[PDB]
């Protein structure tokens, strides 16, 4: 969750 | 976003070199997540002179010594300060750059990183930039685009003469309109949104969003155990004609399948009987007409039926003739209830009437109907969110402009829906959606919330069809709706 | 029950201290069953001065030395003899009591045991009792209520200004009306009924019960192998109108799906044809009417159709006008067969007619229809089991008063049904139930038994819907019925 | 590494702010990988004034808005430029800092990030820094240390009065000696090594490494199919005495179990017969002695037996008396074969003899034997890699200094082994290792390679024991060796 | 069954 | 592999 | 655990 939103 | 880059640098104080680094390494981690271990691959990074190319230089440097081979092809004329800085680093770390592209250079690489143009694309791609993009599109290699596939206008999702077709696109902060609207959404491939250090307050200050599962979950109305029919609201659907006996049934079950307590259809006799033979849970009131269509002689009956309900949907299968036009416009002028307006009700609508109404309205046009409604070409209105915004704002309504990506706006807030598939590209599919919206307003959602939840679940029900999408019909979609709702939670 | 506590003490000779102990340790075992091993938790027990607080003191003492921490906050002004005795023991075993509540004291505990008020709640909770309950409701801690969540009136299930929202409630001997009726049933959370030593004869002498699986299993009629259609009885349903063509079909299949041998519908032409197009197993007799509604001109035809059947259901979709009113009342006055009376038949009913009938009747009103039938407000009749009891007794009938908890009474015996979910809160759902009742009377169950089995299976079929409940429709419910029946056994 | 930070900044041109950022976000990703989704946790970040605290500020800023709560407690007197810059950013992004530590502040947080001291720790932690570290060690919270647990000297792994006990430590570039040696290795908890942008050439230019699976896999000798006994070499083990009949057997099977073609033991009669009764695959030559120990009268026999072999191991169970001392030293002086020297051969060794030998040697002392060999205290030699390095370099040998972390050096190259467990802390365990080394030299590995592969597999065989480690015996270890080897590949 | 009805 | 050695 | 030690 911290680095990427998919 | 360009505004958000600036504020994070100028007001917050984040060095632009730090934003640039975080972006590059995002691209590396995103590729690792998609390809697994990167060490067996050979990378060809294509770099323009702007900051998108700078992001590429950062990518190229962070693969040096970790992968089989790297090569940057530099395509720009000059470099921005951060691109130059990062080019300087690639070279000092031992990286190979070249400034000449040979058609056969693709033969020696497995992955192409496309860092030619990002959000700073102005006008059409011609010349060797185009030849290079065409060559990459022909190669069958795995393509990873930095920010936006080069050649997509990031504000419209339009292709500026030619554009890169990516397998993966890694963008920064928020999705850009060009990833969300077509054709750009098709060329983006799998989209990842990387957090590169922008303060969360600014990221959230963005005013156009994609509709997400979490947002629809938080808007779904409560089902308190001590409830009755009336708790969940009443809907009247004014619809059908002797030509189109099917629409009323699909709309009516749209409403019921989303949890509405009562749906009353008003359909010309004997076509009203069609609905209850399919679904006897519906109420289908026969309206006496002269020729099989609603007209002003049915005006009073219909305002009366509207007294006991919370929302009225109107339009599916009504037909478009002068008598329907008089009836719809006199009706909406006098109805002091929320109206959901679809199909033929849109085709005959006088927009002066929307202005003079105190009660709210949702319009749910496809681009054909939108074109006719504002007297423009389909190409002028399709995926035109600013036009949709002015229309909603000027007419005090919610506009749901349907397409593979649907725009839902009220003039202040604009949402994009990306659920669905091509099985929704057949008749009856819009009729279900009108019901779902009316039903959710009936349950106490505002028009904008009702519309947002409905477009999402409508699309998500289509994706749950178990066989090939092209065989999906509106009847099967109605069946999938409660599964879509269950899977939300 | 207060009467049963007294008899077990005064006539049977069980020391009241022994009943008190068994209650407390019940609460401990019930919490263990729900939370697993209790030793890792810290408990805050809230104790009034009455016997409910005494039960809490017993709980608090039995956690001493076994759990992480215990603290009793004593909120009463004075203690009853058994509460005092048990307070005396908590203190002698080393327990910490305090008489001052601090908002932040919740921070140091995992579980709150609510032993403030039980069945001895008189009037509204105000003052620091309320502040304390509000604070607990805000805390997000796990709440276990002793007997009834404090602030629920245990005779009505009403909230006396404010009440505790429990995750688990442990009550003694029998469920109390306030656990079963709303809003109290919502605040009870998961209900456990502990046996605390009352003789079984007294427990069974209680005259209002919850309908259980075992009771419905023992009432389900036999299906002897050497049987024919007529073994399982015949039903006539008098229903529908040109406005409401759907009701007859849902009622008729209600009857068939519960195992009735023959169902005949009597529906105005051509709406009668709707039913057989859905379900051709039905018989749907066209009745010739002047304007699409039953009237006295159809009286003789309908008494004739009633000669060959065992039970008649009447009401769904009839419409409510003066001609329907004459027809229904003349009909029921003359019909010498059991009648199941629903919907519009209830709205136009003359209650003098129920009195003068030799044959039995079930009425199945929702609270709206009950309000109109006795000329009271919805709020006066909703969950009012004593009113329902007088109505049944005075009118020699069974009254099925529908709601999330349904009351089924004949004036002597009152049963509560708690199966179901909010998917039954939409049109058509009551129409199915009318059929099920008529069908079970046809198979030889008495009106009360028929009604008891039907409300239970109707609710249980709803719970078996595989997707989200809000998408449940009467047609799907009809399909789930035989699964409900299979799962009974 | 401090040297590698400098070169990457000063020569390569990476801004130090960029190294600092990459470090911080490494810590965030590492915590995410260990705790899962971070959004439910509350973080307390403890920041010194140096660059370690700057890394913490970066961590704290990147949790802002993503997690439940963040709070930085700043413990320094002044800030370095990069710490100040990053403190400046935390504050501009909305972060709460305080400069006062309250014992009870731990109560409000789930995770403590320890960014007080890193590699710039000089001297002992006293005062409030210590009180704070003690308080964190008492709290039972999850601790994540940045670079090195504060209070570990990163060059020795020593505790400077007090140190943080971490669950996870995230370090940058390469593991530091203090993570690898005890007590520091114990306080590091789970170690992750983050790549933060240092050029790979510099990372690899480091000259002390941890022994890894990949390195042992690439050193394992080939087993060509067309091979015979002699392909895989011959070993002579000179060992045992009438006091210690067991050592020869464990050594000899050490050699065989690693794939040596032939092992000959030379053991005083009748103790030689012990080995072949355990393992008849061994050759166990009886040596005639006067009193049960080797002496000069066995010198010629043993040089003769050494003619046909490739390597000689000497020492296990020999006993330590003047006659053994004469014999070992005259023997090694004359033997023109690689020698592996263990146990009692080490205790009586004259180091002048190692100097005057042309042939190579491995010595395998535990710290007791090392202390005696260089005439220092155990505490002076334990985990002292520089002393081990000088000894190897001055005596032209490989030194394998055994302990929970074993140091293997030849004076130029120093390797650390971290496989094993406490089951190797019992007699016989070293005797196996001597065999394994001799066996691998016999198969053509150099002394350093032989030693590196052996310490790793010896440790890894211990970890494969299926029951509790404390029950592990040298005999079971011998059985696990070929499993260790299989699992390498 | 002996202690609890659910 | 790219970010962490374990 | 609360009622019985086995
Ligand atoms: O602020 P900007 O909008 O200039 O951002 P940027 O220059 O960093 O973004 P980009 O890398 O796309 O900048 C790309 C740069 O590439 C150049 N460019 C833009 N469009 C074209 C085009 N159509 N054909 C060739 N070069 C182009 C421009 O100089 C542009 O600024
Ligand atoms: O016989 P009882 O009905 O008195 O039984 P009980 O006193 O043992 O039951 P309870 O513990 O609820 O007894 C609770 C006691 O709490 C007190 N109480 C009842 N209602 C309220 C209220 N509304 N606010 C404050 N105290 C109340 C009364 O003294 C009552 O008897
Ligand atoms: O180059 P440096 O070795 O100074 O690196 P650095 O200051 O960035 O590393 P650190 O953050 O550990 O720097 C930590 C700083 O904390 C201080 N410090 C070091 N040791 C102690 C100690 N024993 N007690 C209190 N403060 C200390 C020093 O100023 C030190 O430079
Ligand atoms: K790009
Ligand atoms: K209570
Ligand atoms: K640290």
């Amino acid at each position: 969750a911290w680095l990427f939103e998919a | 976003m360009k505004e958000i880059d600036e504020l994070t640098i100028k007001e917050y104080g984040v060095d632009s070199r730090i934003l640039m680094e975080r972006a590059g390494i995002s691209v590396v981690l995103a590729m690792e997540e998609e390809l697994g271990n990167l060490s067996d691959y050979r990378f060809l990074v294509l770099c323009g002179g702007g900051n998108n190319g700078g992001d590429g230089f950062v990518v190229a440097r962070n693969l040096l010594g970790v992968v089989k081979d790297v090569l940057v092809v530099f395509l720009g004329k000059k470099k921005t300060p951060d691109c130059e800085y990062n080019y300087g680093l690639y070279k000092k770390f031992g990286g190979k750059v070249v400034e000449q592209f040979e058609p056969s250079i693709l033969n020696e690489f497995d992955v192409v990183v496309d860092a030619i143009f990002g959000t700073g694309l102005r006008g059409e791609i011609t010349g060797e930039y185009a030849e290079i993009i065409n060559l990459v599109n022909k190669s069958g290699k795995v393509v990873v685009s930095v920010d936006v596939p080069s050649g997509i206008d990031s504000n419209t999702g339009k292709v500026l003469r030619t554009a890169v077709k990516a397998d993966l696109t890694v963008t920064f902060g928020v999705p850009k309109i060009g990833h969300i609207l077509f054709p750009g959404r098709d060329l983006t491939g799998k989209l990842k949104v990387a957090n590169i250090g922008h303060p969360v307050h600014l990221i959230n200050s963005i005013n156009r969003y994609v509709i997400t599962r979490e947002m629809v979950r938080s808007l779904l109305p409560e089902r308190p155990r001590d409830s009755h029919k009336g708790t969940y609201g009443k809907v009247l659907i004014i619809a059908g004609s002797r030509l189109y006996s099917g629409a009323p049934v699909l709309s009516g079950m749209g409403s019921l399948k989303v949890g509405t307590g009562l749906v009353k259809l008003a359909v010309p006799f004997p076509q009203n009987l069609i609905a209850t033979s399919r679904f006897p849970e519906l109420i289908s009131v026969p309206i006496d007409t002269e020729k099989g269509f609603f007209s002003l002689q049915n005006l009073q009956e219909c305002l009366e039926l509207s007294k006991d309900v919370d929302v009225v949907a109107i339009g599916p299968g009504l037909g478009n003739n002068e008598h329907v036009r008089e009836f719809v416009n006199e009706f909406l002028k006098t109805l002091e209830k929320p109206a959901v307006i679809d199909a033929d009700a849109i085709n005959v609508l006088d927009t002066s009437v929307l202005k003079e109404r105190k009660s709210p309205a949702v319009l749910t046009p496809h681009p054909g109907e939108m074109a006719r409604l504002v007297k423009k070409t389909v190409g002028d209105v399709k995926y035109n969110y600013e036009l949709a915004e002015e229309f909603a704002k000027e007419n005090d309504c919610v506009l749901v402009l349907k397409s593979a990506t649907t725009i839902v706006t009220d003039g202040e807030k604009t949402l994009f829906n990306i659920t669905g598939n091509t099985g929704l590209s057949k008749g009856g599919s819009g009729d279900v959606l009108t019901g779902m919206i009316a039903g959710f307003i009936a349950q106490g959602l505002s028009p904008l919330e009702a519309s947002t939840v409905s477009v999402y679940l409508h699309g998500f029900a289509a994706e749950l069809f178990e066989q090939d999408e092209r065989g999906l019909t509106a009847s099967e979609l109605l069946r999938l709706i409660p599964e879509a709702i269950r899977r939300l939670k």
